[PDB]
């Protein structure tokens, strides 16, 4: 619930709450009683829907990667970080520290795939999308003893049925996900820049637990975030420039702002 | 036990309770809501008074 | 058995959703908490501090630092234009990679008051005093000092406490605004104009400079959030 | 009917869950409770105990009774090391085996100190001084005594109770730290160093043992499980 | 785990249904209640409102404001018919295209009285009397003033107070009626006859018009909603 | 809580309890029966009572 | 009845109801805290005190 | 309200709550026993007693 | 209303309401213990007691 504006009226004094330096780093409140005379206005807005949770609470799209049901690529595999979709990574980006809580979500989609091959029924895929924790085992043939799912977490999920949910709490060596880090991870200064072990919650590896139908079909992983339980500490502006890199904030110099014609011109080009 | 609460209403009641065992499943609090500009707006030492300048 | 018959609605994903969930590794310890410094509790925190607008714009002065300071210098006719742009935040080309605008982007609604602090970057013993005015729509924008003059206006008398703030005031004829362009509502003209022309000794540079700051008031909420059209990728990031 | 609209999360089967459910067999009586000696509630009971260290290795070293026993032999020049090993159990190849670093490695995380109780096994009239110390990662370890000092040392004088424990504190920027192996973090060198060499009178042996012991201490914990990477299995057991 | 037994029923989509729902924005702000006159909370507000009945139909006394007019003349003999149509909103061609009709052709039922007002709108010197009768269905319509008598009539007296209301009564075998035609209920017929010849002096012409409203009472209640058949569509409009 | 109400009956009782945290996501509000057919028939300065014209 | 604790919380309720008549069917009991190293590490017959040594 | 009954017992309690707004969508009321046989049968305007002949 | 009974343990609570009807649709009654053998065993006239022969 935001302020209300009251009643005024002409103003000779020496007040003058418009003049002030802004060179001290103090940004002043100025109300519309202070440049004119605006009488008792009743405000009923709300500044909830701008809240830090409910700005980051959305579910975006962080990544989609495609694996054959029969063939090479049987299991697809992914670091997790948000850093790999343009929208999701300039939300978090805006502030300096972080800290929540992921909903994971998988939207599965099976297409089948052109072939020569008779008769290609489906018997509806299953699929396994494992959480494998940093520092875990890491899964090579379709078959390897890793997918046994010893304490690994996954969910097991028959085609055609709500799409899989998880969730996974606050996990952080530290007590706030850095989404800018300064440093290096070696004591030397080499290496890897800002590669700091904060933001790292190992992989995630999917793949079919049948073999499907007789031809070959491909399926499309996609996986979706969601921050629940937010705190946000530290604003800081956000991304001008167009991102280049998935762990670096490499960039090409461009313009500062949209052109237009003179400094006096009432329409944008 | 039922958390009862109004719902976000412009210018009502709604049971929840919390099914699962860890605290970090549960819904998102959409609802909590608090304003305090006095941080990164105004962060001076000591407050400018609106009734002379700042300076001498 | 309990009966129950499931209304539509069910077995769907959306992208705004919000519910309780099963869990991954149960029991997991979360880490404490720290109270690091300059919690952000609200994107008002972050809307209400100043920002420079690069008003200033041509096609190079829009690639330097050229384009945050807005050209003053003496002429001898007052009633010459200093500068004039729309308020129409997150559309206008002004405010549109502001700070204020870039978290307007996020949102279609907007309502409140926006303060235009003017800083005067000149010289020690340079003066001149300034008509700031703000004319609502209603015509296209003044092209005189003595038109501007009727409109909402503060005239800013330079010397200490080099800035002044023109606060624009909530004149809609509804509750909100949009961010996105749109011609049933208008945010009208926002121009300046010598009041007394800039009077400057000997040994003291002619021209100087003003800087102009975009805030947001305590009166501001936006409302109706969707995202930004000024980021973009094409294949993901490897 | 009593409405219902089915959240996403439904009709999947994770492998942590934990959920009321049908039974088999329904009143089936359970055997009754018998209150068999050593209890275990958990695994902090397991990971408090001792467990014999193989530092040395070499490639037949790490094959025999050879392995667990640390050579110390009376050297005339002092600042000898006896042995090192960096301190990051469950990826380092000295704690890989213990039985701290196997019940580790089914954690990602860790907190808490640990202690190194150093056993001489020497004969009964053989005497020796050694400066046990614990160097902090700020720099690559050290390679003489007198950079060892320096670090959390503790020099043992040994004479009755052939033990001494070494308890290596937290140091740590995190509450957590990495089981894997990660350069944000790490852990350390602990290194032995002779203070005063092994003074051992005639007919009695002139080489001597220690015995390196590793232990949880009470202000430890693990979060986040995962699986053990040093098992293996290739077809079923027939 | 709670059992339940999903009853027929679920999964299904009415194009009545009434249900909780997920939202789309979570938390969104609503915009304040302003109290802008003339507010509508049933109907029955806007059935109770007297509209223009356009009775006279022919070919072309139905593409102009000829429609709306009755033609009323003096005729020597008296007993001669002003009007005659049936009472059977919304279905009559008489009233399916007025307020009331139209608000009826979304129901299937209706029940109250209905009122007819007549209003002369003649010179300010013709007088006449009109015997305005309704006689109930048992026959089919009276060809004669003195059989039209017999029913429900009310004698209207011209002069002054330009307007007499002939008030409809309920009179039916059941507690509502169709809307639609059927025969196992009817309304009966509305005639309007002289019941003394329109006396028009000199220079005043002796030609007028009555005007009839058709409103509804406030015993009056509508039942079970279906949509029109006045409205239609072939495309969808581009 | 829960609100039990009278189901519309010609001529009882169902809970109802929101479970949404929007308030716009609350079933339609079908039972809601008011009438004050004051306004637009009627809309005269002087009410015309009945019992006598309302012309002089 | 309904058991009502605390959700697993780092630094809140939920209701569960037991709804199958074997007590081999309830959900299991991942919050079961209990510690005591009294055990394993330090069997000894006669505590030894840390302020002297074990030995004589 | 929940509304208890028992159960139709040859020789027990069942919740049952009303979730519609209509009191035309409510469970059948398949339980509703009475019996007054004085209508069809003897009809007759002065009831025969069962201790004489009918008529005179 | 619930009846609240324990789970058959070895050596808790379970809510369970009736919903339906009749009282031929209940779940089974797996509880229900009860024995007594003096009846196919020793069904005698006269109860033998263990301390002297049954005959003379
Ligand atoms: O999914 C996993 O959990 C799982 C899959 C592969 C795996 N890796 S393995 O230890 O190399 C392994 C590899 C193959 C089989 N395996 C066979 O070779 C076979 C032949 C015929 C019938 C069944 C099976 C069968 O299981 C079993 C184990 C472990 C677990």
């Amino acid at each position: 619930r935001v302020a209300d504006t009251v009643g005024t009226g002409p103003t000779n004094s020496e007040a003058i709450p418009a003049l002030t330096a802004a060179e001290t780093g103090h940004t002043s409140q100025v109300v519309p009683g202070d440049t004119m005379q605006t009488r008792h206005v009743k405000n009923y807005h709300s500044r909830s829907e701008s809240t830090i949770e409910n700005f980051l609470c959305r579910s975006a799209c962080v990544y989609f990667t495609e694996y054959k049901n029969s063939g090479a690529k049987r299991y697809a595999e992914w670091v997790l970080t948000p850093r790999q979709a343009a929208q999701l990574r300039r939300k978090l980006e805006f502030f300096t520290y972080v800290r929540f809580d992921l909903e994971l979500t998988f939207v599965i989609t099976s297409t089948q795939q052109p072939s020569t091959t008779q008769n290609q029924d489906a018997q509806i895929l299953t699929h396994q999308i494992m959480y494998v924790p940093p520092g875990g085992p890491v899964p090579d043939k379709v078959d390897s003893y890793v997918w046994q799912t010893s304490t690994n977490p996954s969910v097991f999920w028959t085609e055609g049925n709500a799409p899989p949910r998880m969730s996974i709490p606050f996990l952080s060596i530290g007590n706030a996900y850095s989404n800018f880090y300064d440093g290096w991870s070696e004591f030397s200064r080499n290496g890897v820049y800002g590669i700091n072990t904060l933001n790292n919650m190992g992989t995630l590896y999917a793949r079919h637990v049948n073999a499907g139908s007789t031809g070959p079909i491909k399926s499309t992983i996609r996986i979706y975030f969601k921050p629940k339980h937010v705190k946000a500490w530290i604003p800081r502006p956000p991304r001008l420039c167009q991102y280049e890199k998935a762990k670096n904030v490499n960039f090409q110099p461009s313009g500062v702002t949209t052109t237009r014609q003179s400094i006096t011109t009432m329409t944008n080009t | 036990g039922a958390q009862v609460s109004t719902q976000k209403t412009g210018a009502i009641h709604y049971t929840n309770i919390n099914y699962y065992k860890d605290a970090a499943s549960n819904s998102a609090n959409r609802q909590d809501f608090t304003q305090d500009p006095g941080k990164f707006t105004e962060p001076v030492k000591d407050i400018m008074i609106k009734s002379l300048p700042a300076l001498n | 058995g309990l009966p129950t018959m499931n209304t539509p609605g069910s077995c769907q994903f959306l992208t705004s959703d919000d519910f309780q969930s099963p869990s991954a590794m149960p029991q997991y310890d979360v880490t404490p908490e720290m109270r690091i410094p300059g919690e952000v509790k609200n994107l008002m925190e972050i809307a209400e501090v100043d920002s420079v607008v690069p008003v200033q714009n041509v096609g190079e002065k829009v690639n330097s630092m050229e384009a945050y300071q807005i050209p003053v210098r003496s002429n001898e006719g007052s009633g010459t234009q200093v500068f004039g742009f729309p308020l129409q935040p997150g559309y206008s080309s002004v405010f549109s990679r502001t700070l204020l605008g870039e978290i307007l982007n996020y949102y279609t609604h907007w309502s409140g008051s926006i303060k235009l602090t003017f800083m005067f970057c000149g010289s020690a013993m340079a003066t001149g005093k300034f008509l700031l005015a703000y004319s609502p729509p209603g015509a296209g924008a003044p092209t005189k000092r003595v038109d501007a003059m009727l409109g909402t206006h503060v005239i800013w008398d330079v010397g200490l406490q080099s800035s002044c703030v023109l606060c624009i005031p909530w004149i809609s004829q509804t509750h909100y605004r949009f961010v996105a362009s749109d011609e049933y509502t208008a945010g009208g003209f926002i121009t300046c104009w010598y009041q007394t022309n800039i009077v400057v000794p000997a040994d003291a540079q002619s021209s100087c400079y003003i800087m102009c700051f975009v805030s947001a008031c305590n009166d501001f909420s936006v409302r109706l959030l969707k995202d930004t059209p000024f980021i973009s990728q094409q294949n993901f990031f490897q």
